[PDB]
């Protein structure tokens, strides 16, 4: 819940899926499970993991920050609050699909009701690449080449263990291909804003935007849903190891989506993922760290 | 359900009689006419005396008698209380005011030249009718009522009465066809019916015909309607290197369009409705009219959780059905424009609420229970369930009867059967199937796609962009002509029209005062976009040696030899500002490609062309890349037909300048400073008076007008003249 | 124990590069062959693929028989070896300005080049889009040292500095058989980030 860690990018690659594609955030279990993944070269892992069961830490998913910080959108909001321009009501429609990031200083407006013709940062280009004189050598990796200004800023709780293991991730990467350049960036924590400080909570019970990819508790799940308006995200993919000398999936979970508005916050965990028949723990960060809208 | 099909029966088939006494010229009311030769077919009190008693005007005290439904969903089917003129063009009232084109009254056939109208089509003609009346004599001939029989019928008004008008003698309700008037008379009937049957309500004469007011402004119809999302991301699921190259895009279009076939079809027999009640099908979304009652409502909410559970099973958040329902009284007859915007925003912010809350407590706690151990994957579609080893890799159960879904897709019929080929329901698997082999099997239902006949088994028939000339790979080396005059490539275009949506949800209240956006105007514009888009574009994609892959809704992607992919964009532009009056600019995108490249680094670039046309104007056509983007009003006449004939014309004459000349020419045309002006006036006069000087002035009226399309300072007039000369380049390649 | 150990690097052309991109269209005129560039600054670059390939390429041939080049490069099915024991980067034209200060107009040339058949004796031209000589690329690799990196870091430092020892030899980019390669590097300094392990014995190994 205190100061935020700037990251500078300038290229990455971030799933979404596929190889072909790349999000924009990072849905907060890519930074968790670079921290794991990080601390476990350095030995660092039970301690980071028995600090991970407490509430001394939070973590939270990527947005932008363009000279300012930026939240999701309020999924679902704003209610509804004018008949004219039959026609100018579907102008909106094709480009608040993609506007999906508001800065503070109008998020508040955004609710009020306002437009905010999206910005462009980060462009996701897409290069072919090969495996010379081969079988099959053709794929296609998406960067997403950042534009010059943009930062994708973690909001945690900073501890010394946190700071070492992020500023290993300076130059251990971050992101989909990492050992050939992508998601490679520069560390700077910043300040917290007192408008953005007060109002990350984690219990205040009001219409309520998460800000991270959390799943629920079982039994809080079903109010957790009576009257959210999120969406689901099919977090899953290859549980990377070192002990199977093959290559065996995850567990295949849905979560709630940052941007998810809910009324009555509640309690997230950390959803064990791991294979059946698997050595280690995979844990699937789910832990939410709100916005009081 | 055993006195609703006499019902339907009646109150669809009255006005018929209505082309009867427009035929013979008889000023007999049509509700005696139609009673009276609806007896020399088939014998049923239950129809005839609907079709006499519906009209309340020429005799009404024999009945009750399912007569009064039938006389006030005739009342509803009117936006009114309801001489020798033709069925109006719906786009008279679209938008912009034009000239006010009129309907040639014809039927409609599979290899048919299309049905333009003209202003120049005014006038009656009772002379052309015959070729209709006796094809509802002859093709209703041995008739009977059932639900077998029950749907074979609307296929033949839609060949037929799809341009035929509906009450002459009137001005406002004009270019509603009977084949759209009808359909949604026997749509609210069944919902009148539904909702009245439900209640107990046993007389109809002292609640619809003396109390018709007041039950009138009765909340009693559900405008119902879904959305299919996820369409589009599952259509283009395909990476670079993959097998089924473009049948498997052919393929996932299809299937996905059975799919939001099959919804509409299993939801009304879930409801006591057929397909007359379903307004609009199409691109995932499809609005129907259901009663208002419990009975519609929960088993709507049951079928879309049953139906949702069924998409959870194989799709796994890749598709989902959204409904919603818009109660309305029958109130949109002219608060008369704030009336039906206002129900049709119900539906959709109840499927934009539904879009974004998803799923239950359930469900969910379900989707995420572990214990399910894997190894590999589907490359394909990211799936664990049902991994076979087809073709030396492994795939899942989908995408394994997709491939058997475009074996079978060069078919007429298909069937849906239990356990063959594609689920598209609970327990009902879709299956291709030849004609002769409709015996062994045994069906449920038939979609016999793109077809006008009566049909075997009393089909259901739907449309789809269906052509192909030739293979994939084939389309390369098909485009060197008879002499080699070619380059070896082939061209996707991605059409689109611009502003569909806009089409739609505004679409005809910028004529008038909000009085002309009605239901009858915008199903038949509907079912007019989906004949235009699906069926004709076999027509002006005939001869062609190209390939279209999709199509319909507004998008159509197609795939073939590159002069005529260019030339297929012209005539389809040229035909659709044809039909929609010149209003519904459309914008495509084409871009060239070499052999062999995949289909998805070519799909993608064509579609980053096509939004490029799209943000270039409202409408442009983007040739081959991102700063080749013209207009269709200026790259058909000046570019395409205008300047590329001019360049054929001088250079097919002449024996002296050959490719480098015109190779110079769009270097200095495409560089371009203002030097290049001077050095392009050198050029033109040095090369003036190199030639030949017997034909010289030849050479001098060309210099002379490139001098002149060069130096025109419009910036409109020189890209022109570069495309013009890539296109000759690359027709004269050897 | 651990730490990370980049690589700093200007990698200097002495011929061009040729590393292409996604194909685009070609409108006459226009190069068939454009290199791939950086989308925002529109500058070519090397992508750190095509240097983690042409190494291991490389030394393939050098340490065929297999078990040295899976630890510092990666190997999907060994259990030890996924993901590794080295990360590249790109490279991102540092001396965008000494090109003006040695005076030049645009960053990439265009090579023009034919194809001769030898039955007809007859042209069949290209357009080769180039990185142009003496160029200067931001190239720098971290290596990252761990527990069960140790004790072997002796033979991961004879085989990088022999690889950037084969890249002088060989060629790094498309159509390198035909010139269009030459990269030389200088400034190979090995500093350290992140760690507690001095590099001093090191940095005389390469400079
Ligand atoms: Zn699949």
């Amino acid at each position: 819940t205190y100061k935020l860690y700037i990251m500078t990018f300038q290229n990455a690659h971030f799933g979404s899926g596929t190889l072909d594609s790349s999000k924009l955030t990072f849905s907060a279990d890519r930074i968790f499970s670079a921290l794991v993944l990080e601390a476990l070269k350095m030995g660092k892992l039970d301690a980071f993991l028995a600090e991970a069961n407490q509430d001394k830490f939070t973590l939270t998913d990527a947005f932008p920050f363009q000279f300012g910080p930026f939240l999701p959108k309020p999924i679902g909001y704003p209610k509804h609050d004018q008949s004219v321009d039959v026609k100018e009501v579907r102008r909106q429609a094709k480009l608040s699909k993609k506007l999906q990031f508001l800065a503070l200083e109008n998020v508040d407006d955004y609710l009020n009701g306002e437009l905010f013709e999206n910005e462009e940062h980060a462009v996701i280009d897409t290069v072919t690449k090969n495996q010379p004189h081969k079988d099959d050598n053709l794929y296609q990796v998406a960067t997403t080449r950042f534009s010059n200004d943009t930062s994708l800023y973690v909001i945690a709780n900073e501890s010394d263990l946190l700071n070492e293991l992020m500023s290993s991730l300076q130059y251990s990467g971050l992101g989909g291909k990492r050992s050939s350049g992508f998601g490679r960036f520069e560390l700077d924590i910043q300040n917290i804003p007192l408008e953005l400080s007060d109002r990350l909570t984690k219990n205040h019970s009001d219409k309520v935007m998460s800000l991270t990819t959390a799943l629920p508790v079982d039994a809080d799940l079903e109010e957790a849903m009576e009257d959210g308006h999120y969406l689901l995200t099919k977090s899953s993919g290859f549980a990377f190891s070192h002990a199977t000398n093959e290559n065996y999936r995850k567990q295949d979970l849905y979560k709630f989506a940052s941007g998810s508005t809910f009324s009555k916050t509640f309690e997230g965990q950390i959803v064990d993922v791991r294979p059946l028949d698997f050595p280690h723990a995979v844990l699937n960060y789910a832990k939410p760290l709100f916005f009081k809208l | 359900k055993k006195e609703k099909i006499d019902l339907f029966y009646g109150a669809l088939l009255a006005d018929i009689g209505k082309v009867i006494q427009r035929a013979t010229g008889e000023r007999k009311k049509h509700a005696l006419v139609g009673a009276d030769w609806f007896d020399e077919i088939a014998d049923n009190q239950v129809i005839s005396d609907q079709i006499r008693y519906h009209m309340a005007n020429y005799q009404s005290d024999k009945l009750d008698h399912l007569a009064y439904i039938t006389y006030i969903a005739d009342n509803i089917a009117s936006g009114v209380d309801r001489t020798y003129t033709n069925q109006a063009d719906i786009f008279n009232v679209f938008g912009a005011q034009t000239d006010k084109r009129y309907f040639k009254p014809t039927v409609l056939n599979l290899k048919s030249k299309p049905n333009f109208a003209s202003a120049t089509y005014e006038p009656f003609s009772k002379g052309d009718y015959a070729a209709i009346a006796t094809r509802i004599k002859n093709e209703l001939a041995e008739f009977e009522f059932n639900q077998v029989q029950i749907d074979s019928l609307l296929n033949l008004f839609e060949a037929t009465l799809s341009f035929v008008p509906s009450s002459t003698n009137t001005k406002e309700i004009a270019d509603i066809s009977l084949a759209d008037h009808s359909r949604l008379t026997a749509a609210f009937a069944l919902a009148i019916y539904d909702y009245l049957e439900d209640k107990g309500r046993h007389n109809y004469k002292e609640d619809l015909f003396t109390k018709v007011s007041a039950f009138y402004e009765e909340e009693a119809f559900l405008l119902a309607s879904f959305d299919l999302s996820g369409i589009q991301d599952f259509i283009y699921n395909i990476n670079i290197a993959t097998n089924g190259a473009a049948k498997q895009l052919k393929a996932r279009s299809l299937y996905l369009d059975f799919m939001s076939e099959y919804i509409a079809d299993s939801l009304l027999d879930k409801l006591g409705l057929n397909r007359a009640n379903m307004l609009y099908v199409g691109g995932g979304h499809a609005y129907f009219v259901l009663a208002n009652t419990e009975k519609t409502v929960e088993t709507l909410v049951q079928f879309e959780k049953d139906f949702n559970q069924f998409l959870l099973a194989n799709f796994q958040t890749r598709l989902y059905v959204a409904f919603g329902w818009g109660s309305f009284a029958a109130k949109d007859i002219m608060n008369s424009p704030e009336s039906y915007r206002q129900v049709y925003q119900k539906a959709s912010r109840m499927i934009s609420k539904k879009k974004i809350s998803r799923y239950d407590y359930q469900t969910l706690m379900l989707l995420n229970r572990g214990g399910k151990s894997s190894e590999r994957e589907c490359e394909i579609c990211h799936s664990v369930e049902n991994l076979v080893s087809y073709h030396d890799q492994k795939v899942c159960d989908i995408c394994r009867g997709l491939y058997q879904f475009s074996k079978e897709i060069a078919h007429d019929h298909f069937i849906i059967t239990e356990n063959e080929g594609l689920p598209i329901g609970p327990n009902a698997c879709l299956k291709g199937v030849a004609f002769e082999k409709l015996s062994q099997e045994a069906f449920s239902r038939v979609y016999v796609k793109n077809d006008y006949k009566a049909g075997t088994v009393k089909a259901t028939h739907v449309f789809v962009g269906d052509y192909q000339c030739d293979e994939i790979y084939n389309y390369a080396a098909l485009s060197k002509n008879e002499n080699g005059l070619g380059i070896k490539r082939l061209a996707v275009v991605r059409l689109d029209v611009d502003d569909l949506g806009a089409a739609f949800m505004a679409g005809f209240s910028q004529q008038g005062n909000g009085q002309y956006s009605t239901l009858s105007r915008s199903a038949t514009f509907s079912r007019s976009m989906s004949l235009f888009f699906k069926v004709y574009i076999n027509q002006f994609a005939s001869d062609k040696k190209l390939s279209i892959i999709y199509a319909g809704g507004d998008d159509v992607f197609a795939i073939g030899s590159w002069q005529d992919i260019i030339a297929f964009t012209v005539e389809l532009r040229e035909n659709f500002i044809k039909w929609t009056n010149g209003k519904l600019t459309l914008s495509a995108g084409i871009g060239l490609f070499a052999d062999k490249t995949p289909i998805s680094l070519m799909a993608h670039q064509t579609g980053e062309l096509e939004e490029a046309a799209k943000g270039n104007e409202k409408d442009s056509i983007s040739l081959f890349s991102s700063d080749y983007t013209f207009k269709f009003d200026r790259f058909i006449t000046n570019v395409y037909d205008d300047k590329l004939e001019q360049i054929r014309y001088f250079f097919n004459h002449q024996d002296e300048r050959g490719k480098n000349f015109i190779y110079k020419l769009i270097e200095l045309l495409r560089n371009h400073d203002r030097m290049n002006m001077a050095r392009l006036a050198y050029y033109l006069t040095r090369l003036e008076e190199l030639t030949r000087e017997t034909d010289r002035d030849k050479f001098k009226t060309f210099k002379n007008l490139f001098y002149s399309w060069y130096t025109n300072k419009n910036d409109k007039d020189r890209k022109e003249a570069e495309l013009a000369l890539l296109l000759y380049i690359y027709e004269i390649r050897k | 124990t651990f730490a990370k150990i980049k690589f700093s690097a200007q990698i200097r052309l002495e011929t061009g590069l040729h590393i292409g991109g996604s194909d685009a269209f070609a409108a006459i005129g226009a190069i068939n062959s454009p290199v791939i560039k950086d989308p925002i600054t529109n500058l070519p670059i090397i992508p750190g693929s095509s240097l983690k390939g042409k190494m291991r390429t490389l030394l393939a041939k050098v340490y065929n028989e297999s078990d040295i080049l899976s630890r510092l490069f990666g190997n999907s099915k060994d259990k030890r070896f996924k993901m590794g024991r080295l990360i590249f980067r790109d490279a991102f034209l540092s001396n965008a300005d000494e090109l003006d200060s040695l005076g030049v107009r645009s960053y990439t040339e265009v090579k023009f080049e034919n194809t001769i058949d030898r039955i007809t004796a007859e042209a069949n031209p290209r357009q080769i889009e180039r990185a142009i000589r003496n160029s200067t690329f931001d190239f720098e690799l971290i290596y990252e040292i761990t527990d069960e990196n140790e004790n072997q870091v002796e033979e991961d430092f004879k085989v990088i500095r022999d690889g950037l020892k084969l890249l002088e030899l060989d060629y790094l980019g498309g159509s390198g058989s035909r010139g269009y390669g030459k990269v030389a590097f200088e400034n190979l300094k090995a500093t350290t980030v992140f760690g507690n392990y001095d590099v001093k014995t090191l940095n005389e190994l390469l400079t």
